[PDB]
């Protein structure tokens, strides 16, 4: 399906 | 690399994957 | 990867994944080459046929990874990228010549049993490996059938194909810095890239110095694992000396 959330330290 | 394409888990330990052995014996 | 099989873990430790920030999703798949160097096809950051032209800001570079979609807590290692660089003369008008591109991660990653850089050609290396009927591996997460995920990384054994034969299966002028690998139609055993594995390393271990090489990079198909057609890669060595201009250079 979808993929899992990934530490927000990440997306910033 | 020093190091490059050694597989700590395979080769650095002498162990064979599943299907390498496919690949090495085509290399005539 | 269509017909292939699951990965056994620490099998490819240069595999990368290439995942876009947002939406959170699967682009596709690259090679660790250095400890701050991802190897991919050009087409996976720009193709303006397809509106697809991505930034530094736009992706992450996940690598250590043996799952598709969950996050490997203690085991992977996602980085950002610094810069991205594009071979100056890719041919995406045509037929996508010169299907490679660099990418610099911001810091550098550390190595584990699941995190390892991959050889890249000598002369050679290539010269003796390069032959029709020596067979390749190609690894991804990307679609398993043309048309659903797996769970896993997975992986195919393919063998090289004769260029003549190449250049007859499709209409697309093939040049010299790529090649083709598939089974034939007769050989009854199938297997291709597909969807999301594209970008991914094409490789091959030295019956000489027990080392993997990364002889190729999925560029581009017509279709998945279809009957006379086959799966067209990026001649990594054809274009070393570009590689190495870019990490020296920059
Ligand atoms: C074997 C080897 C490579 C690939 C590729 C890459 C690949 C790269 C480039 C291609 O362009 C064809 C032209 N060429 C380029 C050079 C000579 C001829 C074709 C296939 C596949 C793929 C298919 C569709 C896609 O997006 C769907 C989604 N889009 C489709 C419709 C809407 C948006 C992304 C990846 S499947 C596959 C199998
Ligand atoms: C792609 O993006 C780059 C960087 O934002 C931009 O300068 C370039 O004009 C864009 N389009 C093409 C076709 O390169
Ligand atoms: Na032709
Ligand atoms: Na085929």
């Amino acid at each position: 399906g979808d993929f899992e959330e990934i530490p927000e330290e990440y997306l910033q | 690399e020093a190091d490059c394409g050694l597989r700590p888990l395979f080769e650095k330990k002498s162990l064979e994957d599943k299907t390498e052995r496919e690949l090495l014996e085509s290399y005539i | 990867i269509v017909e292939g099989s699951d990965a056994e873990i620490g099998m490819s430790p240069w595999q990368v994944m290439l995942f876009r920030k947002s939406p959170q999703e699967l682009l596709c798949g690259a090679s660790l080459i250095s400890d701050r160097w991802v190897l991919t096809a050009a087409h996976c950051l720009l193709y303006p046929p397809w509106d697809k032209n991505f930034t530094e800001n736009d992706l992450l570079v996940r690598i250590g990874k043996h799952s598709r979609t969950r996050y490997e807590r203690n085991i992977e290692k996602i980085s950002m990228l610094e810069k991205i660089y594009i071979h100056p003369r890719y041919n995406w008008r045509e037929n996508l010549d010169r299907d490679i591109a660099l990418m610099k991660l911001k810091k550098p990653v550390a190595f584990s049993d699941y995190i390892h850089p991959v050889c890249l050609p000598d002369r050679e290396t290539a010269a003796s490996l390069l032959q029709a009927g020596y067979k390749g591996r190609v690894t991804g997460w990307g679609n398993l059938k043309e048309t659903g995920q797996p769970s896993v990384l997975q992986v195919v054994n393919l063998p090289i194909v004769e260029r003549p034969v190449c250049k007859d299966s499709t209409r697309i002028r093939i040049t010299d810095n790529m090649f083709c690998a598939g089974y034939k139609p007769d050989e009854g055993k199938r297997g291709d890239a597909c969807e999301g594995d594209s970008g991914g390393p094409f490789v091959m271990k030295s019956p000489f110095n027990n080392r993997w090489y990364q002889m190729g990079i999925v560029s581009w198909g017509e279709g998945c694992d279809r009957d006379g057609k086959y799966g067209f890669y990026t001649h990594v060595f054809r274009l070393k000396k570009w590689i190495q201009k870019v990490i020296d250079q920059f």
